[PDB]
Parts: structure tokens; C-alpha cells; sequence
């Protein structure tokens, strides 16, 4: 059984340093290019960097050329990638994979992969915004209440209602990063409309990193 | 044979002014493919061709289906094509025993790269390095270069597809010229002094 | 540095239905094309690797071919553990590349969302900031788009976009859509619209509100 | 009344090249179908009439055809002199009738324009009115269009367009485009901005200013 | 007469065990033996319905 494991993402400062490392089994690394695959949330796949194990020789793309150094150690059978002066460009998730050769070859075994982020920003807990309900009729007689979890730092964050209770009717969107280099996401809890007013709608939001939480209590309106 | 060629370096025997019936091998059913195209493989050793061409290599098990007319893919393109009007019989067999290697049977080779598709039957055994890149090799292996040819792992421990086969090829070239291998036409006992 | 064009951009085949997603090279890559499987949250599986090279542990439904530079991907029947977005790697040079990624999803009967709009509240607008928000509930296939409006003319460079997974029966989805507005943009502009786009819509659904309502 | 339909409503094609242009009329004009040659500043010159006949004075280049109601000009080798805008008439019934007329370029290597932006000048906007002016220079082909923004937000209905002759070396031109505000409205917005879009052009060209910059 | 998919309905004879006579009906099911392997009602190698 052939396994590769990544290690060395997190949160850097834009113009610092991140080193990937990913530790392999049930292979050598010799006679094989060890490979970094970037993926941007939202987008496919990109090659980062190659190295050819027994020879030394590397290749990079031309989108991380300089900026980035790629390395292996075939005593350690493990291989890495010295990402530096990272930009907010660079944040994706990073994979690391194998194929045979120099190249010419697909890439057999694949990581699980990290999320490489860049943020001046750094670390935040969330703020909770309210939506305010249509008060116009609508198919099935429904209505929604909702909320929007805004500026908090990093992704995951776990987002439910009534403070955790309310998992029915509950759609709550992917985050997004904005301009104020934190995350935010939508979420809102659709029922008959005369539950609105009846259940309660206390938007949960569980953030992790920042060691908070945000209980946000979101009511009907006039509309 | 004691030893097969390189599917990359197929070899070819020309076989000419001689006699067999193909149905031996049908008999035998040593193989795991037995297709015939332009004659049928019933029996048909009543049959003159000019020149006879036994084309032998060894392949993975999920390459067998490529050695046919009509095929596509990376050998029927790059290392052995057979032509749209192919008459002849492609006989395959599991050669796991043989071809088979602890540590792997690298012995033999396939062609991963080359710049253009082979002609039926051609064969093309150079060894210089590819250039898939804008850059020159100079004789030197590396990203963007490939030694054309690559290694198969017939390892002891590969499941079906990934154990060798032996492949053998039989064209039967059919010319406005005098034929020179047939089959052993049945005969029968001489019968003397009845109406026969 | 030869690029990958992958085509279409989502796919549409049922369950037992045969799936066909074109990746064209554009040089020669040779047999060096690899294409992967991958899932929410995980990293891409190999299925195939240069070009026709079933990958072991990948199921026998999976197959592919090549003409010229053109690599079809098929899926010969699809199962429920097959609905993923496929990519292509082309291995053959540096730098490596890889196409766009399809999508496929399950012919299910196409139709129109339920519009919900969520206009700016006294409450959001305490941070200084108006966020108009549009919802698109449970609809199929993927594809769909808002055409905002400020003075019922069509905006841009002031929204955002975000869009759930697939329901596991039916493969529907929702799609958030909003504009951002300074309080003070908000309260100089009067009719505020979400003109609805959608294959299985007869006609643009049209929400809309005046500044200071709601 | 009887239309005499052109296409293409441009053509490229270098100097010695082949050029075909096709006049369609909407019902039979028999054979009386006149072609002209237009040059800027200049009256048009009668090259064919009554469907192929030369008209003498008429370089031997040309010539033309006729099958069903398609009536065809035909260059056999463009010089530099016949760079000039196309026309059909047809003179079987009254009114007498022409098309559109068709456009011959040299077909220049493509490229996006350079783009620069005028933002409402100070004195300018002593007038009482102001515009915003986006000049998108030495480029080609013809076909281009700006698209115009207000604090980043598509405009609309406010504007005006013109575009250049053709240079005599390179077949680049440039346009022009305005945007069209009181002062009173210039006033009301903070961020400005041009969206070029042309064939040439891989991405959109944006350029933009402040209220009261520049 | 044409469907689409196929006149499914109709039926065509590919394979003989014999040459027809002329003006007579075979209205047998029987598997065509076309190969060297005894077929015996049902589907093999080079055997056809």
C-alpha cells in the first residue's frame, strides 16, 4: 500500500514562508518525480513544482518560479516545497502526488492535501449580520429568516441555527473570501411562514481558531 | 520460443515454402485469444499464401484487444499496427510463467514516445531520446526528454491485466504470385483392386 | 507549455446512462494525459493514466480513447459514486497543466428556482453597510445567473456569489447572489432588482424594492 | 421597392488576395445589379453593372456573377488603390434601391487597443456639464465596443460613439466613447470607469478615476 | 414498416443450416452451428442464432 501525507500549510503573512513537507510509503522515491498540485477553492487543478528523486534536476511553473523551491530525500523518502515571499495569490490547497520518471507519466498516488492561506488579515472570530423575511406570499406558504457570517479567519466554520437545534430547513451557503481578507457565507432556515414566529432562530456560528462563538438572534420584520 | 521480443522490437519470422494447419493451434486452446480477420479460424488449412508472416511480442493482458485491425491505442499506434485489410489471425496466451520475474521481468520494453503513428507492420527499434519539449536533449534524459521506451513491471504479484502475454501473429499475404505454404491436405489409405 | 481545453463544463447522464467529456490538447501530449476523479473535500483520484491506462482499485467502467489530441473520458454506466468533477493532466511537458474540470450531474427534470429576496435590514445597516440578498432554492442543473439591477439597470463590480451542493435524491441546489452597497450608495438610488436566469424559467424572475423598504 | 441585401458588412484580406462580396436581392431584379467603389471623401465609382458587365475605366481585376437573385463582386488580387467601401444597386424597379455597402481591410495583424481616459477636467466643468471621455487607440479590427461604469456598476442610456478612419500603413483606427452627465450628476458618483472589449483583447481592459481626480 | 430503434416485431435470418430450398418456409429457431464447437441450442464460440 502506497501512501503520501501532507504537512506544513496554515497561515502565513503575505511575503513570509511555508514549508511543505509530504511523507511517503510503500514506494522509493527514486526513479520517480515527486509533484506539488495547487487548487485554488472554487477552481481545478494546477502543477506547482517537480523534482526527479534520484537525479536532482527540478522543474517549476512558471506562475511560482522563483518564489518557490522544490526538494526531495530519498534516505527520508519524503519531499517538500519551500514556498517564499508568499502572495495572496498563492492561496490554494496544495497536494502532493507521484508519477514515474522525469515525466510522461499521470501521478499514480495522491495526499489528501493543505490549505496554504496568505492573509494580512490574520486570525479572526466572525460577526453575525440578520436577514430580514419576505412578507409576501410564496410557493408552499414558506418563509425564511436568515443571517450572514461575516470577516472571520479561517475557514471552516460551522454554521446551524438555534443554537445548534435547528438543523431543518436549514440552507447555509459555502464561505467566500472578501476584500477585508477574512471569510463570510449566507445561511437561512426555510419553514411554513407562521413558524417564524414561533421557533426560535439563533444563528450559530462556531468558530474554531479564534476560540469563539456567535449567537445571533434573528427575528421577523415589516417588508 | 524460448523468449519473446519487445513489443516496441516485435520480431518478424518469414515463413515461406512450407506446409501446417492452423487448426493445431486452435486444438491445442493454450490461449486466451484466438481471433481471425479476412479467413475464418475454422479449419482453414486449404489455403496457398505467398509469404506468411508470424509477428511475435510480449504485452500486458489489457493490451491483448489492441493487436487487431481497427484498433487504436498505444500499441496499435506506437509499437505494432495492423492494417484495415489485415488478413491473418492474432493467438494470445498467458505467459505469467515465463515473462514473469520476482523483483519484475524488465526485459522487455514498449515505446512511449515517437512523433508520428506507425505503418502497418513497421517497426522502429531506436533508441535515441525523445524530445517532447522546445528544448534539445543532447543525448541526456530529464524533464522534457524521454528515452523512448519504458520498462513493464511483470511482477509475480500483478493481477490479470498487468501479467504478460505472449502474441503472436500470423499475416497471410495473398499476391498474383505463386503461393508457397499451404495446409497438410488430408489423405487417406491406398485402396487396390475395388472401384474407388 | 501546452495548454488543456475541457469540454463540456457539466455534464448531464443519469444513473445506468453513458458519460463522454472531451479534454483537447493543444499540442501534441503524446499518450502522457492522466484523468482524475474527485469528490468534495478530497484530493483527485486517478482513474486513467496515459491516455487508455485503467489505474488499479478504479472500476472497469471507466475506459477512454484517443484521436489526434483529443482524449475522451467514458464512464460506460454511471452509479451514484460516480457523480464527480473530472480533470485532465497533460504529463507530457513542464510546466503541467490540467483542464477545467466537468462536472457531472443526473438528468433530472430541469426547473426554475423559488426567488426569495431578503433586502437590506435596519439591523445589517448598523455596520455602515447595505448587503441586498437573493436566493435561488432548490433548482437544477448547475448553470444560472442574476442579473442585478439599481435603477433597473443591470450592475456589476458590486456582488458576490455562492453556491450549495447537490441534494443526494434530487441533485438540486441553491445559489446565493448579493450586491454590497455603502449605506450612503444605498439610500442615493432607488429601485433595487434580482432578475432571475434560469434554464428551466420561461421568463427572468423580477424581485424588487425601493431603498429604505424592508 | 426591392433590397439589395450585403455581406459580410466587412472584409479582410491582405494585399493580393481574392475578394468576394455577395449582394442579395429580396426578389429578382433580373440582370440590373450595379456595384460602386467607394473611397473616404470621394463619390462612389461604378465598377460593374447590369450584374457582370465592366464598366470601362474599371481595372480588369474586377469582375462578376450572377446565380438566382445572388449577385457577386469579384477581385481577383486586391491592390492598395481598391481598399475601399462596397455598394449594390439594383435598377429594376422604383424607388431604385442600394444595400448596406461592405468595408475591405488589409487585414493587419490583430491587437487590442492602447486606452487612455479623460476624466471631467475642472474647467471642463465650468460648462455646467460634464463627460468622461475613454480613447482606445491604434487598433484592429473594426468591431469594438466600450462598455461604460458608475462607482464600478454597468451604465446605461448615457453615452456616445465614434470611430476613425483607417491609418494607411497599419489598418488601425481608434475609438472614442463618452459618457454624458449635468454636473449635477458628476456630483453624485465617486468612481468612474471605462471597460474596453475587443478581439484582440484576452481580458477585458479597465481603467477608472476618483470624483474630483484628474 | 420502419420503427425507430427497429422493426423489433419482424424477424431476419443472418445464418442457414442448410441452403433454403426454393419457395420453402424454415421457420426453426434453431442455433446456427458456424464454428468447430458443438452449440447445441445456445450462445458460444463461433456460434449464432
Amino acid at each position: 500500500e502506497v501512501q503520501l501525507v501532507e504537512s506544513g500549510g496554515g497561515l502565513v503573512q503575505p511575503g513570509g514562508s511555508l514549508r511543505l513537507s509530504c511523507a511517503a510509503s510503500g514506494f522509493d522515491l527514486g526513479g520517480y518525480s515527486m509533484h506539488w498540485v495547487r487548487q485554488a477553492p472554487g477552481k481545478g487543478l494546477e502543477w506547482v513544482a517537480g523534482i526527479y528523486a534520484s537525479g536532482g534536476a527540478t522543474a517549476y511553473a512558471d506562475s511560482v518560479k522563483g518564489r518557490f523551491t522544490i526538494s526531495a530525500d530519498t534516505s527520508k523518502n519524503t519531499a517538500y516545497l519551500q514556498m517564499n515571499s508568499l502572495r495572496a495569490e498563492d492561496t490554494a490547497v496544495y497536494y502532493c502526488a507521484r508519477s514515474y520518471y522525469y515525466g510522461g507519466f499521470g501521478m499514480d498516488y495522491w495526499g489528501q492535501g493543505t490549505l496554504v492561506t496568505v492573509s494580512s488579515a490574520s486570525t479572526k472570530g466572525p460577526s453575525v449580520f440578520p436577514l430580514a423575511p419576505s412578507s409576501k406570499s410564496t410557493s408552499g406558504g414558506t418563509a425564511a429568516l436568515g443571517c450572514l457570517v461575516k470577516d472571520y479567519f479561517p475557514e471552516p466554520v460551522t454554521v446551524s441555527w438555534n443554537s445548534g437545534a435547528l438543523t431543518s430547513g436549514v440552507h447555509t451557503f459555502p464561505a467566500v473570501l472578501q476584500s477585508s481578507g477574512l471569510y463570510s457565507l449566507s445561511s437561512v432556515v426555510t419553514v411554513p411562514s407562521s413558524s417564524l414566529g414561533t421557533q426560535t432562530y439563533i444563528c450559530n456560528v462556531n468558530h474554531k481558531p479564534s476560540n469563539t462563538k456567535v449567537d445571533k438572534k434573528v427575528e421577523p420584520k415589516s417588508c | 520460443a524460448t523468449r519473446f521480443a519487445s513489443v516496441y522490437a516485435w520480431n518478424r519470422k518469414r515463413i515461406s515454402n512450407c506446409v501446417a494447419d492452423y487448426s493445431v493451434l486452435y486444438n491445442s486452446a493454450s490461449f486466451s485469444t484466438f481471433k481471425c480477420y479476412g479467413v475464418s479460424p475454422t479449419k482453414l488449412n486449404d489455403l496457398c499464401f505467398t509469404n506468411v508472416y508470424a509477428d511475435s511480442f510480449v504485452i500486458r493482458g489489457d493490451e491483448v484487444r489492441q493487436i487487431a485491425p481497427g484498433q487504436t491505442g498505444k500499441i496499435a499506434d506506437y509499437n505494432y499496427k495492423l492494417p484495415d485489410d489485415f488478413t491473418g489471425c492474432v493467438i494470445a496466451w498467458n505467459s505469467n510463467n515465463l515473462d514473469s520475474k520476482v523483483g519484475g521481468n524488465y526485459n522487455y520494453l514498449y515505446r512511449l514516445f515517437r512523433k508520428s503513428n506507425l505503418k502497418p507492420f513497421e517497426r522502429d527499434i531506436s533508441t535515441e531520446i525523445y524530445q517532447a519539449g522546445s528544448t534539445p536533449c543532447n543525448g541526456v534524459e530529464g524533464f522534457n526528454c524521454y528515452f523512448p521506451l519504458q520498462s513493464y513491471g511483470f511482477q509475480p504479484t500483478n493481477g490479470v491485466g498487468y501479467q504478460p502475454y505472449r502474441v503472436v501473429v500470423l499475416s497471410f499475404e495473398l499476391l498474383h504470385a505463386p503461393a508457397t505454404v499451404c495446409g497438410p491436405k488430408k489423405s487417406t489409405n491406398l485402396v487396390k483392386n475395388k472401384c474407388v | 507549455d501546452i495548454q488543456m481545453t475541457q469540454s463540456p463544463s457539466s455534464l448531464s447522464a443519469s444513473v445506468g446512462d453513458r458519460v463522454t467529456i472531451t479534454c483537447r490538447a493543444s499540442q501534441s501530449v503524446s499518450s502522457a494525459v492522466a484523468w482524475y476523479q474527485q469528490k468534495p473535500g478530497k484530493a483527485p483520484k486517478l482513474l486513467i493514466y496515459s491516455a487508455s491506462d485503467l489505474y488499479s482499485g478504479v472500476p472497469s467502467r471507466f475506459s477512454g480513447s484517443r484521436s489526434g489530441t483529443d482524449f475522451t473520458l467514458t464512464i460506460s454506466s454511471l452509479q451514484p459514486e460516480d457523480f464527480a468533477t473530472y480533470y485532465c493532466q497533460q504529463s507530457h511537458t513542464y510546466p503541467i497543466t490540467f483542464g477545467q474540470g466537468t462536472k457531472v450531474e443526473i438528468k433530472r427534470t430541469v426547473a426554475a428556482p423559488s426567488v426569495f429576496i431578503f433586502p437590506p435590514s435596519d439591523e445589517q445597516l448598523k455596520s455602515g453597510t447595505a448587503s441586498v440578498v437573493c436566493l435561488l432554492n432548490n433548482f437544477y442543473p448547475r448553470e444560472a445567473k442574476v442579473q442585478w439591477k439599481v435603477d433597473n439597470a443591470l450592475q456589476s463590480g458590486n456582488s458576490q456569489e455562492s453556491v450549495t451542493e447537490q441534494d443526494s435524491k434530487d441533485s438540486t441546489y441553491s445559489l446565493s447572489s448579493t450586491l454590497t452597497l455603502s449605506k450612503a450608495d444605498y439610500e442615493k438610488h432607488k429601485v433595487y432588482a434580482c432578475e432571475v436566469t434560469h434554464q428551466g424559467l420561461s421568463s427572468p424572475v423580477t424581485k424588487s424594492f425601493n431603498r429604505g423598504e424592508c
